[PDB]
């Protein structure tokens, strides 16, 4: 509560100016009955013009100020609120980025996507449409509650209000016994429905589809037979709601009546007693459907919370040795059970690393351990004589660089697309020269208005060749140090593979450049310089195919079979 | 779009003419509680008018007495009125719901890949009941306005007409603005989607490529990029806001210049034209609700479209019937038992461009026992659905005794052919009801001995009200072995020609099907044997060797 | 149910010149009708699942 209440409010100041406005406009709005008691005994009693017109002056005056007091503060109040809704949504969508990588790993996209938008949204409109109201018919209630003491009237609407609500919800819990009964064999038909349907081929086989329908239409007049006592007893329910109106109506017409046969109170002061004793109860009546509604939306509330609450080294010179000091990659879900094991990594630069192996033996969690996602479990995994977590996260971007398995593409454009990630703009020669250089050039020249053409979503226009090649224009354009590719080229044309391969072997920026990646073409890693026989996490082997086929291994099992 | 949702209008309303008759009741119901309603302040009025000059204990006590008396049939009236809306909405409803649930059984299996359990339940609980609320709450709303404006108008009318052309000469000036602010509001609630669209298809795409976005790592430009759609959208929330709040304001000041404009001719109409004491309050009673009714009048003429589309989404269940052949009925007088594929082609209807079995030509299968081999996915009970006629074949033709599987009765294709599965299909039905399972009129004494012949008798015998033993859903009380004895049962209690098995008797017992599959029975017809029981396929005369769609 | 009607019901019996007006009752039936699209769909099974499950 104090958590949601101290996270949700805006200035000290805002609301405090909005609150004070609502209430010098609340006594202008309720101003009417006076005025109105004024008109009905004027006509019983006086005849003069200037009383009367000043009456109404003053009328017009407060119900015409009102309105621009209102028309302000509820502007004030969506200005406000706007700001609201903005910081907690801008707030509630980097709570999921901040959150490490196993819980989107392991939980479905559907959970992430639902919680975040739809939940935040629904909530804080609902906030937002009952605050608002909740706020503004207490201030009402306690300005005409307390106009209602200029004690025995008080003391006389005070009484009453219990007996308004108390048949009403009483009855009406009679009549609600009946609806559960209702959606509950409402919710039988639809299970019936959705049970005899599921399993269509069994129905089709035989010829049952005729016989379900007339179970359908006795499951359906079941209803139809109990709905005949639940239509009537909403009329019923209508008649005992609607009687205690006129019960309400004619006890004040006759203890009213007393009054006025007695002469204490005046004509003009029962109607406006009348009036405020009529606007109170139907300003009441509203504010109690808020109270649920309260703690149906505050129950969402602390599990958006519960969601919620769970030394940058810069880039000079570049050294370019990467040290797996006895690593040992493990993920989030399992300690003890790790994914790579005992890591006796030594890269340098200007050496085409190789990581040979079966499929799940630390393939992608050595790739994700060099880039730095997840963190070593054990061990160290020291880049230019210094750990990972040590490098600021926009100069390890600058420095490391990794393709992924399935070549995502944005839906922006391919000049966004192709300079995705960035500080600084990146200069048309240099998206041309990465194109050029990575291979892609020919597709983004190939398409319509060059770079400035709209990737599709889930990559319909690009195809997969094309997806790769962006991927590789889109590492390239950064010119980092590290190349990681873990399954890049598994669906790879001779052309394509060709032009990476080339990039990759015969290119004079590998140089200055080293590339470990997962090689789904065998001569990318038989033309390499490093290698490494990767099993079960721990590496067998490592050194030359030439070697490991004079020696007969892993990879000579690997290139024979 | 706006001639589509007006033909589909005018649908929907042909639906609700079986229910004509109540709809003229609630009518006349709605019509006296607002006649009823609208006489309330006339006689309120009289009483004041007449205590003033006298006590006049008679005329008091009878104005009373008859005005307590509308008010409480008035609320009568509005009771059952409301009883009858309510009931109309239980029409429709359970209506749909049966067009709805026979028109989907009639569609080919196809379709029902496609769709979605969740998305299917949701129409079939959600867009039936706002679809049946649809109509009385459009016809409640409309015509409890209609004539109430009318009968006010007329009440007006009945007490002077001086002050009644100048009020009425107003409305344009409300119903103007309505016209405005709603094609503005509509406008903008247009927008606000499309805001929230690409707002929320940078989370579709940040949620896609999360590996994309933080193997790069540049989040910061995701949330600002998402910030900054948020902002745009932040802008068509203010416009509303401020739009709507200035139309409060400007109604609120025209509400009471009417009102004062009118009043002060009020005064003069008792000074100079002697008009009436009461009247005057009456007058004004009945003006208070006049505007704020054309109000939604005004509203629900144009918001009647908004609705339409939901319906759209349950009639395009309604809308095609394309699927599978000419319903013609083929009756076996005889039992022919004389399966066939003649040059078969088996695609799915799902995807074209995929070969699932192709040059399915062989047929000729009626004496001893015929076998299905093949691999895993190799199409075994995709030849056992072509048999069966489930699915219609892309290319050849499935011939049963020289004649279309398609010309062949429904019914008579169901008692002819079989097909045992592997997987047990359960229901909520009793034994008796999933042992006759689609039987029109099943024997007791058949249906004992069909379980008995297929050997869970056992089973049945001991179980609570034996053969009227309520089956779990899902197969919950059975078990596996009773599950695959239920399908021999079936089988058995069938007693049809011809006779498949998908991978049956692994599952269930050896000997339970030889003794149904010998002698008299046996004679009824040959039996596809796709199983994984080499014992069977050893046994068996005839042995289709399938292999990548094709014969070996 | 039928709550739908009653709101109607409720605000046709109580019109005066207030701030919701009938705009705003037919977006109630709108919430709450979304709100029940919501709830029928997650309540049985699972919504990616489709009817026929064989490929």
């Amino acid at each position: 509560v104090r958590r949601l209440l101290g996270c949700l409010g805006s200035e000290t100041r805002r609301l405090s100016l909005f609150l004070v406005l609502v209430v010098l406009s609340s006594l202008g709005e309720m101003a009417i009955p006076f005025f109105t008691g004024r008109l009905t005994d004027w006509i019983l009693q006086d005849g003069s013009a200037d009383t009367f017109t000043r009456n109404l002056t003053l009328m017009s005056i407060l119900t015409i100020a009102s309105a621009v007091l209102e028309f302000v503060g509820d502007g004030i109040y969506n200005n406000t609120m706007g700001h609201v809704h903005s910081h907690l949504q801008g707030e509630v969508f980097g709570a999921v980025l901040r959150q490490e990588t196993e819980f989107f790993q392991q939980n479905q996209t559907g959970n992430i996507m639902s919680r975040v938008t739809e939940d935040t949204s629904t909530l804080s409109d609902s906030l937002s449409e009952n605050l608002s109201l909740f706020l503004w018919y207490l201030v009402r209630g306690l300005c005409l509650l307390g106009i209602m003491l200029w004690v025995s009237l008080t003391m006389v609407t005070l009484i009453t209000l219990p007996l308004l609500f108390l048949l009403p919800k009483k009855v009406g819990k009679w009549y609600q016994l009946l609806e559960v009964q209702v959606r509950e064999s409402l919710a039988k038909s639809s299970q019936v429905a959705i049970e005899a349907l599921s399993a269509m081929p069994t129905v089709r086989s035989f010829a049952n589809e005729e016989g379900e329908a007339q179970k359908f239409r006795e499951k359906l007049q079941e209803i139809k037979t109990l709905n005949q006592k639940e239509a009537v007893a909403y009329a019923v329910n209508s008649w005992t709601t609607s009687i205690s109106g006129m019960l309400l109506k004619v006890g004040i017409l006759y203890i009213g009546g007393q009054l006025v046969t007695s002469g204490a109170v005046s004509s003009g002061n029962l109607v406006t007693f009348v009036l405020y004793q009529m606007q109170f109860t139907q300003a009441v009546e509203v504010l109690l459907s808020i109270y649920p509604r309260v703690q149906k939306a505050v129950g969402s509330s602390e599990k958006i919370f519960e969601y919620l609450d769970r030394g940058l080294l810069t880039p000079l010179h570049l050294e370019g040795l990467v040290q797996f000091q006895d690593v040992s990659f493990a993920y989030p879900n399992r300690p003890d059970v790790l994914v790579l094991q005992g890591l006796t990594f030594t890269l340098r630069p200007g050496e085409v690393t190789a990581l040979v192996g079966p499929n799940g033996s630390g393939k992608s969690t050595v790739a994700a351990l060099l880039q730095n996602l997840y963190q070593p479990t054990g061990g160290q995994l020291l880049l230019d004589g210094k750990p990972l977590p040590q490098y600021e996260h926009r100069y390890l971007h600058r420095q490391v660089a990794a393709v992924g398995q399935e070549p995502q593409v944005f839906g922006r454009s391919l000049q966004e697309n192709i300079a995705y990630g960035l500080t600084q703009k990146p200069t048309m020669e240099e998206i041309t020269a990465a194109a050029v250089k990575s291979g892609a050039h020919s597709f983004i020249s190939g398409l319509p208005q060059g770079y400035d053409t709209e990737v599709d979503e889930a990559g319909s226009q690009l195809s997969g060749g094309q997806r790769q090649a962006v991927a590789l224009a889109r590492a390239l354009i950064r010119k980092p140090c590290v190349l990681i590719l873990d399954d890049a080229t598994s669906a790879l044309d001779a052309n394509s593979q060709l032009q990476v391969e080339q990039l990759l072997y015969e290119s004079p920026e590998r140089y200055s450049r080293s590339v470990l990646l997962i090689t789904q073409h065998l001569s990318l890693v038989e033309q390499a310089d490093h290698i490494l026989f990767l099993e079960g996490g721990a590496i067998r082997e490592g050194g030359t195919h030439q070697q490991l086929m004079e020696k007969k291994g892993c990879y000579w099992a690997m290139v024979q079979a | 779009d706006q001639v589509n949702n007006k033909v589909l209008m005018w649908r929907l309303l042909k639906l609700s003419r079986p229910d004509l008759p109540l709809l003229v009741a609630a009518f006349f119901f709605l019509v006296l509680a607002v006649l009823g309603e609208t006489l309330i302040p006339h006689y309120s009025g009289r009483v004041i008018d007449i205590l003033g000059g006298d006590f006049d204990p008679h005329a008091f006590a009878s104005a009373i007495f008859f005005m307590c008396l509308f008010s409480f049939g008035s609320s009568l009236s509005a009771g059952c009125r409301g009883g009858c809306f309510t009931y109309t909405m239980s029409r429709i409803n359970l209506r749909i719901r049966e067009q709805l649930f026979s028109s989907l059984l009639r569609q080919d299996l196809g379709f029902f890949q496609e769709t979605k359990t969740g998305e299917l339940n949701s129409r079939l609980s959600s867009d039936t009941t706002l679809m049946s609320n649809w109509l009385p709450l459009n016809a409640n709303v409309l015509l409890r306005s209609l004539v109430k404006v009318v009968g006010l108008y007329g009440f007006m009318l009945s007490i002077s007409p001086r002050l009644t052309l100048l009020s009425l000469l107003h409305m344009p000036f409300t119903i103007a603005a309505e016209k405005v602010y709603n094609t503005r509001h509509q406008e903008v609630l247009r927008e606000i989607q499309d805001a929230v669209a690409r707002a929320g298809q940078v989370v579709r795409e940040a949620v896609g490529g999360l590996q994309t976005v933080r193997s790069f790592g540049a989040e910061e430009h995701e949330v600002c990029r998402y910030k900054e759609a948020l902002e745009q959208c932040r802008q068509l929330y203010w416009r509303r806001d401020l739009e709507r709040a200035l139309y409060l304001l400007v109604r609120r000041v025209l509400h009471l210049g009417v009102q004062m404009l009118m009043l002060s001719c009020g005064l003069q109409q008792m000074q100079d034209g002697e008009l009436t004491q009461g009247s005057l309050l009456s007058f004004m009673i009945y003006q208070e609700s006049v505007g704020s009714y054309v109000q939604t009048l005004v509203y629900i003429y144009g918001d009647m479209l908004s609705n339409v589309g939901a319906a759209e989404k349950v009639f395009s269940y309604m809308d095609r019937q394309p699927n599978l052949p000419s319903p013609g009925t083929l009756a076996p007088t005889t039992l022919q038992g004389v399966v066939k594929f003649q040059d078969v082609s088996f695609a799915y209807p799902n995807r074209p461009d995929r070969p699932v079995l192709k040059g399915l030509t062989f047929t000729l299968r009626p004496g001893e026992v015929t076998a299905l081999v093949g691999p895993n996915g190799s199409g075994k009970s995709t030849v056992a659905a072509l048999l069966q006629n489930l699915y219609q074949p892309t290319g050849g033709q499935v011939l049963l005794d020289e004649k279309p599987i398609s010309q062949y009765e429904h019914c008579y294709l169901h008692s002819q052919v079989v097909s045992v599965g592997q997987e047990p299909v359960l229901f909520s039905g009793s034994v008796r009801n999933n042992i006759a399972y689609g039987l029109q009129s099943c024997e007791d004494d058949k249906v004992m001995a069909a379980a008995q012949a297929a050997h869970a008798d056992d089973f049945i015998q001991e179980m609570e009200h034996g053969i009227y033993t309520d089956v779990g859903e899902k197969g919950s009380q059975l078990a596996a072995g009773q599950k695959q004895r239920l399908a021999i049962a079936r089988a058995l209690v069938r007693d049809p020609r011809v006779l498949i098995l998908d991978e049956a008797t692994s599952a269930l017992d050896v000997q339970c099907e030889q003794a149904l599959q010998d002698w008299n029975s046996r004679g009824d017809r040959t039996v596809l044997v796709i199983a994984h029981r080499l014992q069977t396929v050893q046994r068996a005369h005839q042995i289709l060797v399938l292999q990548e769609g094709k014969l070996q | 149910m039928s709550w739908a009607l009653e709101m109607a019901d409720t605000f046709l019996d109580n019109m005066r010149v207030g701030p919701r007006t009938y705009a705003d009752v037919r977006d109630e039936i709108n919430k709450r009708g979304r709100e029940d699209r919501e709830a029928a769909r997650t309540a049985v099974h699972d919504p990616e699942r489709p009817l026929l499950r064989s490929p």
